[PDB]
RNA sequence: GCGAGAAGGGAAGUGUGUUUCAAAG
RNA sequence: UUUUAUGAUCCCAGGCUGGUUUAAUAAGUCAAAGUUUAGCCAGAGUCG
RNA sequence: UUUUUUUUUUUUUU
RNA sequence: AGAUCAUCGAAUAUAACGG
């Protein structure tokens, strides 16, 4: 059965609807554009169903309860959550996205799609983000971070690192790139 | 105001061959939250807001329409206004190139681009050739 | 002379048939 | 020049005095009695402009025929009620404005309504 | 027979003709040219664009009763669509189909 | 051809068919096939049409 | 409705031509001229019967419009259709008057 | 890998590639210009194959021998009647973007009037001198 | 001369296209090439018939009958087709 | 008071001969004090499809009511050819007609100031206003509700085929700060339409938006004629190469451009050109950029990209202009898919 | 991001349909 | 003032069309008042 | 006027 | 946009507007 609908933190109480959509009794193949994404092999809607209201008994309440965001796994920690614990709010640092452990790329119903090449039978140039201005609306998962986006070349070391690039000035300080997953930096 | 809201003329002429939406597509717009609503796109306020802005000012009366019979007119044949001025000799040689063996070897001798498959390079080259034949036939049909 | 294109040869037959019917 | 401005409040007395909706028969006679339009305007003058202005169609005055007849009223007369359109307050205001200028431009050197002409 | 409940035929959204016109500049046949848009309207999209939109209720036919008897168990009948803007309201709920 | 293996210019003519042998019409009608999907406008120009062709158009002389 | 073979007979073609006029014009005589700038034109049409091969006549009374109100009762006139609806009854426009009755 | 396709299945050798224009070459280009209509479709599609060169190099050579000399001895007028038109939308294009027009300069077109702007005496009274930059001659 | 192809284009259905059809008797189906819109059904309304196609014939060689005076005319109007 | 009429839609066979035109006026009314006319002429010396007629001194024409005007109009309407419009002229519109003729002659001359890179993100548009417009008339606007003293002699207006004032109006600004401020408050504004009888006319909703730009350079006319689908991009970071810098970073994004060009000038911002093969690829690119813009929080109104176009030109010793060519077949490159 | 009633007989009699013409958002 | 046996007021039911060959000095040039099987047009709205 | 903002802008007086 | 017979159930007819 599908999970019950819940409102995210920072939102007033709303009135639940009686039916999922207008064509509830009559039609069945019609699907709403704002349908929930809970089946394995998908991603949330960011700010629609990612952070639902959290409740627990009085006994379970504690300081550590509030720090759940900052202890999330690597596969679910966003940029906002990552920059919150870093020195200087992660200012004057570098960040990049590692698209190697996505939920849909390992698990899901459509996890065996046919690509243009076929199957994978076997130093990169990944983008680097330099946060300049940081503004937190709804901590620790919400912020308007403005930074300079540039390109950088990876190294030959075992881990993913950035040797002597960024080199080229791509665009002036703009909005963030992605909000799914991010890595650390040299700083 | 009430019949038709403020719609720029530029976006009306371009949207000519746009297919209308289906039954399910209509419900998407109507479904809450209505995040597809643009600036001054409200179907509740736009229909009355415009009217009030014009109420302060004068209203031009409708034009006086006087019925008048239309005189009879007979059919008259006219020549084609659009007739490209091109000699038939030029088109004769051009047809032998696209339909000749030279077209096959021309596609192979093409420069590739990063991020594109080998078949794409030939497909785009063939598409450009297909555009020239359409004009040749169109010009010939009009002339005849 | 020596119509090599398929289109040229196809149109040749059309004219021949029409000429016979024309009186 | 210097056309007087018709106050909203003044029109309220005339509209309510002739009596929400009201018929157009009592309003035509009351307009001339008040003398707000000021030769003397005759009764036929207002009727002629009402039809020429295409107000019955604009206002959807023929929609009441389908309520009584139904399907028979859709067809034309030969292929039927003929009552006049009952103008409301809002509707009447517009008409008064339109007819007020149609008489001033009838003798002005520079036409306002229809200045153009086809050969 | 007075004040009898009549019935009118149904009519959906008429698709506009491709070969339409904006404004007939002195037409010289005995009729009115069609329209491209027709019933449909063009509005500004959220993302800075132009797209079609279902207009205000297109002549909701109130003369014919609902076909499915089980309509009240899932939908609230006898609805009204009002247009208000600050302290101003207009009377346009009556959707009457005039004669041709 | 035999050697070159290409089509020749001169060849056999067409083979028209006639019903009951008779191939003579005294009062031919005015067919509409002269301008397929094309008509005359009020201006005199040539315009197209959008209609389903008759399945028995050629079978009804 | 007429069949495909019924549109080529001389009987149907002749009836069609009589009914058909330029600009879908019609011929009729006025029978009522009481309301201002209004006249009711009575037009006569024809139809063909493919069973007994006989043509009958049926009157078609319609309403017309006159600007100068020159037409009078019992005067044959010419009408022209229009692509709109004006008035409760008015559906036609006058062009000219052929015959005029004395007073 | 995308890099393997551009290195393996890509090596078209053109005969007349990276070569200067000689006296004979100039005459050959002019002869082909008359054979193929220039102001009809894409004339550079067939001429390029005959010369065995890129489609852009051939156009530049012809533009500096006929186009420039001819365009420099004719009066040009800048108007915006047909260029001002939008683009038809589609299922993947439902927006109205910006545009950029090209106005010829005086270095490639002799844009001058053939007659000074003359105004009659009675019609000169209804002219505002504070709304125009150019002076009133005559 | 784009004015001459206005009627052809359909707003509800779509632009013109060239495709094939499936008709005949079960077990001996034959293709029929016609001109129709994009959203039109496979077997339904058609503007003009260009010809037919018989991939299976008693002689063993595939036959193809087409009109040389109509296909060229339709392409000038801007009619697309499948691969 | 009456001061003259305004003719339009005149045939070419009457505007090119003053004898025929003068004869038609003598029979209807006064001859060519006598009345005077003024024929509009283009920069190349060609006439137009309209003319103007001026009445004699007001001393002999002040006492002229509608009774004498209706007859004059009617009588003078029959003599000319068919499909002609003969409207009256008021005291206010009479002065504006003279400016209309001058704009057509100076059309090419006025399209050079601020067109170059000097003034890039300045130019605006607002094709709301009808033919009723003027430099002076429009000057009062954008001052009472937006506070912006724009230049006077910086106003340009396009024209239709019949040398009629096109509704497309374009304005400029001295500074760049106020540019943004203009296209944020002029939305759905109803100042007025016409000033007749000391009262306002019909309503008209204003709509200002940046949708068009201008450029004039010596290294732009030739490059913009070879490709059929040419793109324009700007608002880039510090100075960059084409093959070595522009190509490499392009891989990150989704430009998908066959070729590229540069735009010198020695400013602190670059602008690289793009090329496409098919119209579908070009179209899809547009969407991509649009989407990306939003993500970056750049701005709706902020110029980021555009489509390059070649302006129509009219040469000499030509029987027909390119824009007026009816046999052109430059529309097959835009396939329709739905 | 795009497509989706592709499984609809509930309404109507002078209507639904057919025919003749027209349509440069 | 308006319709009205050329059917005005008025009660129940029925949605319109095409489909190639088809014998006989009814030898149909379109199957001759009305007979069908892939098909055209067309078929309201609602989460308060 | 009150919660929501990955659709904006404005703020001076010799 | 114009024109475009009605039929069955046996049948039963003059109705609506203003003084």
């Amino acid at each position: 059965v599908p999970p019950p609908l819940k409102s995210g933190i920072g939102e007033p109480k709303k009135t639940g609807y009686k039916f999922p959509h207008v064509f509830f009794p009559y039609k069945s193949r019609y699907r709403s554009p704002h349908r929930q994404r809970w089946w394995p092999g998908s991603a949330p809607r960011f700010l629609l169903h990612s952070h639902p209201k959290r409740w627990a008994p009085r006994r379970d309440l504690s300081f550590a309860f509030f720090a759940f965001h900052g202890l999330k796994p690597f596969a679910e920690k966003n940029l906002y959550e990552l920059m919150h614990s870093l020195p200087l709010r992660g200012a004057s640092s570098y960040f990049w996205r590692e698209a190697d452990s996505d939920p849909w790329k390992h698990l899901g119903r459509k996890a065996n799609r046919l690509q243009a090449r076929g199957v994978r039978t076997q130093g990169r140039k990944q983008l680097v983000f330099s946060p300049r201005e940081i503004y937190y609306k709804r901590r620790p998962f919400h912020a308007l971070v403005f930074g300079r986006l540039s390109v950088g070349q990876l190294g030959a070391s075992p881990p993913e690192a950035v040797p002597p690039e960024p080199e080229r000035a791509e665009k002036p300080p703009d909005c963030e790139s992605k909000e799914q997953r991010k890595c650390a930096g040299v700083s | 105001a009430l019949p038709n809201p403020s719609v720029p003329r530029a976006a009306l002429v371009a949207a000519r061959f746009l297919r209308p939406p289906g039954r399910f597509k209509r419900a998407e717009l109507r479904e809450h939250p209505r995040s597809k609503t643009g600036a001054f796109a409200n179907l509740v306020k736009t229909a009355v807001r415009l009217r009030e802005k014009a109420r302060a000012f004068s209203l031009v009366p409708p034009p006086r329409l006087i019925p008048i019979p239309l005189p009879a007119r007979k059919k008259h044949l006219e020549s084609v206004r659009g007739v490209p001025t091109v000699s038939s000799d030029v088109l004769a040689r051009r047809l032998h190139f696209l339909l000749g063996p030279a077209a096959i070897e021309q596609q192979k001798a093409a420069k590739m681009q990063r991020g594109l498959t080998p078949y794409q390079t030939e497909l785009f080259m063939w598409e450009r050739q297909m555009r020239e034949i359409r004009k040749i036939y169109r010009a010939q049909y009009l002339q005849r | 002379r020596k119509l090599r294109l398929h289109q040229e040869r196809a149109s040749r037959g059309h004219i021949e048939y029409l000429r016979q019917l024309e009186r | 020049s210097s056309l007087p401005r018709l106050l909203d409040s003044e029109l309220t007395a005339i509209f309510q005095g002739a009596a929400i909706t009201v018929s157009s028969n009592r309003l035509f006679k009351a307009l001339l009695q008040s003398g707000i339009l000021d030769p003397v305007v005759e009764f036929q003058k207002l009727c002629d402009l009402y039809e020429e202005g295409r107000f019955y169609r604009t206002w959807a005055g023929g929609a009441h025929i389908l309520k009584i007849s139904g399907v028979k009223g859709l067809a034309p007369p030969g292929g039927i009620d003929g009552t006049p359109k009952h103008m409301s307050y809002e509707e009447f205001r517009t008409f008064v404005h339109a007819v007020r200028v149609w008489l001033r431009d009838e003798r002005s050197p520079v036409p306002l309504c229809d200045a153009t002409v086809r050969a | 027979a007075f004040d009898r409940l009549r019935r009118l035929p149904n009519k959906a959204l008429r698709p506009g003709k491709c070969a339409g016109s904006l404004f007939p500049s002195l037409p010289a046949s005995v009729g009115d040219a069609p329209s491209v848009h027709g019933d449909f309207c063009v509005v500004r999209r959220a993302d800075g664009g132009f797209h079609l939109v279902p207009p205000y209720p297109p002549r909701i036919n109130r003369t014919v009763e609902p076909y499915p008897p089980s309509a009240g168990n899932f939908y609230e009948l006898n609805r009204q669509f009002k247009l208000q803007w600050k302290n101003v309201e207009y009377q346009f709920v009556p959707k009457l189909l005039p004669r041709p | 051809y035999r050697h070159s293996g290409k089509p020749a210019d001169w060849q056999l003519p067409a083979r028209p068919f006639y019903r009951q042998g008779v191939s003579g019409l005294l009062f031919p009608p005015r067919l509409r096939r002269g301008f397929p999907s094309m008509r005359v406008n009020s201006k005199g120009q040539f315009v197209g049409v959008n209609k389903m062709p008759y399945i028995a158009e050629k079978a009804q002389p | 409705h007429y069949k495909t073979w019924q549109r080529n007979t001389a009987g149907y073609l002749r009836t069609f031509m009589r009914n058909k006029l330029p600009n879908n014009e019609m011929i009729g005589y006025v029978i009522n001229d009481k309301h201002p700038k209004s006249i009711r034109v009575a037009c006569d049409r024809f139809m063909y019967v493919m069973r007994y091969k006989k043509t009958f006549r049926y009157t078609k009374k319609v309403w017309a419009h006159d600007e100068e109100s020159e037409a009078r009762l019992g005067d044959v006139v010419r009408i022209q259709p229009l692509g709109y609806r004006i008035g409760p009854w008015k559906n036609y426009v006058l062009v000219r008057v052929l015959h005029k009755e004395p007073r | 890998s995308y890099e393997d396709y551009i290195d393996k299945f890509q090596a078209p050798p053109l005969e007349n590639e990276n070569k200067e224009w000689t006296e004979a070459d100039d005459a050959r280009l002019l002869e082909l210009a008359a054979q193929y209509d220039v102001s009809f479709g894409d004339p550079w599609l067939y001429i390029s194959w005959e010369m065995q060169r890129d489609f852009v190099d051939v156009q530049t050579r012809y533009e500096q021998l006929v186009t420039i000399p001819k365009n420099k001895e004719r009066h040009c007028e800048a108007v915006l009647t047909k260029c001002t038109k939008p683009l038809f939308f589609s299922r993947y294009f439902k927006l109205l973007p910006s545009m950029l027009y090209v106005i010829p300069s005086k270095a490639h077109f002799n844009t001058a009037p053939v007659q000074p702007f003359y105004l009659p005496t009675p019609f000169a009274a209804y002219r505002r001198n504070d709304c125009f930059r150019q002076l009133h001659s005559s | 001369v784009r004015h001459m192809f206005l009627p052809f284009y359909s707003k509800e259905r779509g632009p013109p296209r060239i495709r094939m059809q499936v008709a005949g008797v079960k077990g001996k189906r034959f293709y029929k090439i016609v001109a129709a819109n994009q959203r039109d059904p496979r077997d339904g309304k058609h503007m003009e018939v260009l010809g037919s196609y018989a991939p299976c014939t008693p002689s063993g060689v595939e036959e193809l009958r087409l009109r040389f005076s109509r296909i060229k005319f339709w392409l000038a109007a801007g009619a697309a087709f499948n691969s | 008071r009456l001061e003259g009429f305004l003719l339009s839609n005149l045939p070419p066979e009457v505007t090119n001969n003053q004898q025929l035109l003068s004869s038609l006026l003598g029979r209807s009314g006064l001859p060519v004090n006598s009345a005077s006319i003024l024929l509009q002429r283009s920069r190349l010396g060609r006439t137009a499809g309209r003319c103007l007629v001026l009445l004699p001194f007001p001393s002999s024409a002040f006492l002229t009511g509608e009774d004498r005007k209706a007859l004059q109009t009617r009588l003078a309407a029959v003599l000319p050819a068919g499909s002609t419009v003969t409207a009256c002229d008021r005291n206010d519109v009479e002065n504006c007609i003279e400016e209309f003729e001058r704009y057509f002659f100076l059309t090419e001359d006025l399209q050079r100031l601020g067109v170059p890179s000097n003034l890039r993100k300045v130019v605006t548009l607002s094709p709301v206003p009808p033919t009723y417009g003027r430099r002076e008339v429009r000057d009062l606007l954008r001052e009472h509700a937006n506070v912006d003293v724009d230049p006077r002699d910086i106003v340009f207006r396009f024209r239709k085929d019949g040398v009629q004032g096109d509704t497309c109006y374009v304005l400029c600004r001295s500074e760049r700060d106020a540019g943004v401020v203009l296209a944020r408050i002029q939305e759905t504004a109803v100042p007025n339409r016409v000033h007749y009888g000391q009262l306002f006319g019909c309503s008209f909703l204003w709509a200002s938006r940046s949708a068009l730009f201008l450029c004039d350079s010596q290294l732009d006319y030739l490059p913009a004629r070879s490709p059929f689908q040419v793109f324009t991009t700007g608002w880039e970071g510090d100075v960059s190469e084409e093959e070595f810098k522009n190509l490499a970073y392009q891989l990150r994004l989704f430009p998908k451009a066959v070729r590229k060009f540069s735009h010198p000038g020695g400013e602190d911002v670059s602008s690289f050109f793009l090329e496409f093969h098919r119209m579908r690829d070009a179209k899809l690119t547009m969407s991509r950029l649009q989407l990306l813009r939003r993500r970056w929080r750049i701005g709706a109104n902020t110029p980021f990209f555009g489509f390059l176009r070649m302006a129509d030109l009219r040469f000499e010793d030509d029987v027909k202009f390119a824009d007026e060519d009816s046999a052109a077949d430059s529309d097959l490159d835009e396939p329709i898919d739905y």
